[PDB]
């Protein structure tokens, strides 16, 4: 709960520092999860990308981080063999479900 | 003013200069002929500042080379090949290993913790011979430290260490944390006596260790095993 | 004392070419050294939600929220041309012979045990079973995986490749010789002899085996599916992205050689569904499940342990298991 | 009284360059100078479970939920392309002599006291039957590795150049020399002659070596592969990179040298196995094992510091390894592992 904390403060804090969206070169995926912590669309950004951003939510980019989520919690036959490494993803899941319904409630 | 921690060595550099209006002197630490770092302390710092500066850096130092000179870690497992029963700092390898893996036709082998596993069957008896023979002394990383012609049983290839080299392992600064009166306790010899052989020149009165006095010291001090 | 090495690895035996992809009229077949490359495009896939969510659901206006977006997706897609209705499809296959020695082994006595058991294996009968099923895997258009399914007519022609020009030519209907059973002829017994000699060293053996599948104008075809990054956009083959030596459709040669090794019918688990292909622990990845499960005693891994270390050599037929894991190649150690 | 030097370190002689490889028809042999080079791609690569499991894992839920979530791969390959049956291999080689003198000594007394016991040597025999083992090495092309194995018809092509055009040529069939024993044969006697001219310091011995192999339309190849380094990856990044120098697929330079020292015969193990290749205590890594292992005296350290220090000339074959050791080079002394 705590990391899931500083990762949204960390969001946060990133958002509100950038001035812009600036576009990348050769950015795929990370601009992909950067527009899901984008900030709005600016005078570079397109209307029609920023309007494509505001009308779907990243939910997804939720699930990325999620991917982040079992990157950071190591897991095998110990623990999958065992019924507490179950109740730990559960838990994992449940802190991730909170985040994600967190950033979901800013887009869309 | 030199200062002497073990075989490290602090000296300044024989004109200071002034940082920020105070008379600084550059003092370098060395490892031996190995330049370590370089410090600028000021003056009227004691001695001791001048350890304690430093000392983070001998500190590390020992950190790396009680890691990468670690000796040999053999483990006895059962026969399912998992489950470790028993693991054995060795500081040489039983001689009889060729890669294996652990089935069920003997219920106890010993392997090398090294992953391109080398391993043996025993059974619990040749185990204990085994870890009699080849265990390693609890200061056994010493030894990745000094030239192995002064480590060598062989009398004919053996040459007596030098005071730096006898620094590593005698005295308050050294690896092994002994002074040099426990050291002469050790050998049954007076402090004085001992202090002869820890001068650093031949000039001055120091005489060189013998064979059996400094194998029979390795073996005291918890650094070479010395069968 | 004897056991297992703990690195033991095998160098496959078998190599198989990239299967390159043409196309031309069925009859022109004799003369289809000129035939075109079928060409991989692209194009555009916009298709609604069609997998299963999370049902009971009690919001349908999600649901037709999440209709009213067509997902635009692009596709690579490779179709024969409007004018010819035969698939070609050309590689070769190497033969070398020598599947007793492993590449690398840590113990001596261990590699002397295990190429004297080959050798008693080679002794007591030569490779010709095995050569039988891998000439069978060559007879059927097998490494056709979905090119093979609703074909009208596949015929393979096989040129044994002495010198720089054809030395033997061997010529079968691939949907007569069935995907299920083992059976006998003159030619696939002669093709069987020329394997089983390329695997016994006493010769060198290069095939090259050329597929021609009536499949219809401008139908279809299926090459290798590549990896996709999920990094770009939409478009990009968003979806699908087909292998391909330059420009021209291409199956992996894994591939081909997943379907030739299909030679396993000895699992204990059921015979009725036909032969898989060799592996330790036998497992198709179609069905997600595990044939040979050690816990029985009959993977590759367990059966080798026995025959090697315990001298306790199992039934011909996990014998004939063995020696075609120990062509395919793998790494076998700890 | 005279003992080793702290220091000690050779230069290697014998210095390959790195093999690029090049794809054309057998019979344009003769015309394969604008033979386009073997490029290396990129494909996937799924893979099932088939390696050896623990007693933990072994549990069929266990090995049923690991077929269900497969590995995914990219993978370098290079093939010859479907009209090319043949793969050109082509590198340059110095032979360069001096194999005497040390790059670094610690000790003069040790120096010119190795020095004469290398003139000795080359006194009592020329580098004939070093010079030959390695013209056979170069003769049979034992520098293709795998590409040697199971091909139809190998072809060598040795240009001696003096000035820039060439000097002399040899022309061998590298599947009749084996990779077994070593033969005599006038023409590789006189490319032996080359080399040991070569090694002695009479002359400048520089040789291109170009290889033919008739594998077959669209077959593997195998260049050098690389190393790969990748901290905490994506679960799908590349396995496995091949060597290349600007897109041509290529061997390594240190492939190549370990292929031409593959001369010692003398090893006290056995002779049914082959030639290895010249090392201190003679390492193949593919059995795992070390020949030549110094609990008995026919490493090369102890045979060196017999024949230098205490004047134990050794037998005729070691003192063969020990000078084809001196040839590889090496760092011999006192920065000891």
């Amino acid at each position: 709960g705590q990391i899931c904390d500083e990762a949204l403060q960390y969001a946060a804090r990133l958002r509100e520092l950038e001035p812009g969206w600036s576009a990348t070169p050769g950015c795929q995926l990370h601009d992909a999860e950067q527009l899901w912590l984008d900030p709005l669309r600016a005078q570079t950004d397109e209307t029609f990308l920023q309007r494509r951003l505001r009308g779907d939510w990243p939910a997804e980019v939720g699930n990325r981080f999620a991917n982040w989520l079992n990157r950071a919690v190591s897991s095998d036959s110990q623990i999958l063999g065992s019924p507490e490494a179950a109740q730990w993803s559960q838990e994992l899941s449940k802190e991730l479900t909170m985040f994600k319904e967190i950033l979901e409630d800013e887009r869309d | 003013n030199a200062i002497h921690i073990g075989p490290f060595s602090i000296t300044p550099a024989a004109r200071g200069l002034h940082y920020g209006g105070l008379p600084h002197h550059q003092w370098t630490l060395y490892y031996g002929p190995r330049e370590m770092a370089i410090k600028t302390l000021p003056d009227s710092y004691t001695s001791s500042e001048v350890r304690d500066e430093f000392s983070d850096i001998i500190a590390e130092f020992v950190i790396d080379a009680r890691h990468r000179y670690a000796p040999d870690v053999l483990e006895l497992v059962n026969s399912d090949g998992d489950a470790v029963l028993a693991r054995v700092a060795v500081s040489r390898l039983p001689e009889a290993l060729s890669g294996c893996i652990p089935d069920d036709r003997f219920p106890y082998w010993l392997l090398t913790a090294s992953r391109p596993r080398l391993g043996l069957p025993v059974t619990l008896n040749e185990y204990t011979a085994l870890a009699v023979e080849l265990s390693a002394p609890p200061l056994a990383w010493i030894t990745g430290l000094l030239p192995g012609e002064v480590l060598t049983h062989d009398a004919e290839e053996w040459r007596p260490p030098t005071s730096w080299e006898l620094r590593h392992v005698v005295g308050e600064g050294s690896f092994t944390g002994v002074s040099g009166a426990a050291a002469a306790a050790l050998l049954g010899m007076s402090a004085t006596n001992f202090r002869k052989y820890t001068a650093g020149d031949s000039a001055a009165n120091r005489q060189k260790i013998s064979f059996a006095a400094w194998h029979y010291l390795l073996d005291r001090l918890g650094v070479k095993r010395a069968s | 004392i004897l056991s297992t090495a703990s690195v033991l690895a095998f160098e496959r035996k078998l190599d198989p070419s990239d299967a390159l992809m043409s196309a031309g009229a069925w009859a022109q077949r004799d003369a289809s050294q000129e035939w075109p490359a079928v060409t991989v495009r692209e194009k555009s896939v916009r298709g609604t939600i069609s997998n299963r969510l999370k049902t009971k659901d009690r919001d349908p206006a999600k649901l037709d929220a999440s209709i009213q977006s067509p997902n635009l997706q692009t596709v690579d897609v490779a179709n024969l041309p409007s004018d010819a209705d035969t698939l070609k499809v050309r590689f070769t296959l190497r033969v070398l012979g020598g599947a007793g020695t492993p590449s690398a082994c840590n113990d001596a006595a261990y590699r002397d045990k295990l190429l004297q058991t080959v050798a008693t294996y080679v002794n007591e009968q030569g490779f010709a079973e095995l050569a039988r099923r891998y000439a069978h895997n060559l007879a059927n258009a097998r490494f056709l995986w979905r090119n093979r399914v609703g074909a009208e007519a596949v015929e393979v022609r096989i040129n044994h490749i002495r010198q720089g020009e054809v030395a033997r030519t061997w010529r079968f209907d691939a949907l007569a010789i069935g995907l299920r059973d083992f059976k006998a002829d003159a030619e696939l017994d002669a093709l069987a002899e020329l394997i089983a000699s390329g695997l016994s060293g006493s010769g060198h053996v290069l095939l090259e085996v050329v597929a021609f599948a009536r499949i219809g104008d401008g139908q279809e075809v299926f090459p290798s599916q590549e990896l996709i990054l999920d990094k770009g956009d939409k478009k990009g083959q968003k979806s699908k992205t087909l292998y391909s030596v330059r420009d021209a459709a291409a199956i992996h040669s894994q591939k081909i050689g997943n379907a030739l090794r299909t030679i396993d019918t000895w699992y204990p688990d059921e015979d009725g569904l036909g032969p898989i292909a060799v592996e330790p622990y036998g497992s198709v990845t179609s069905q997600g499940k595990a044939y040979r499960q050690p816990k029985q005693k009959l993977d590759f891994y367990t059966l080798l342990d026995n025959w090697v270390l315990r001298d306790e050599a199992p039934a011909v037929e996990q014998q004939h298991y063995v020696i075609a894991n120990l062509i395919r190649g793998g790494v076998f150690g700890e």
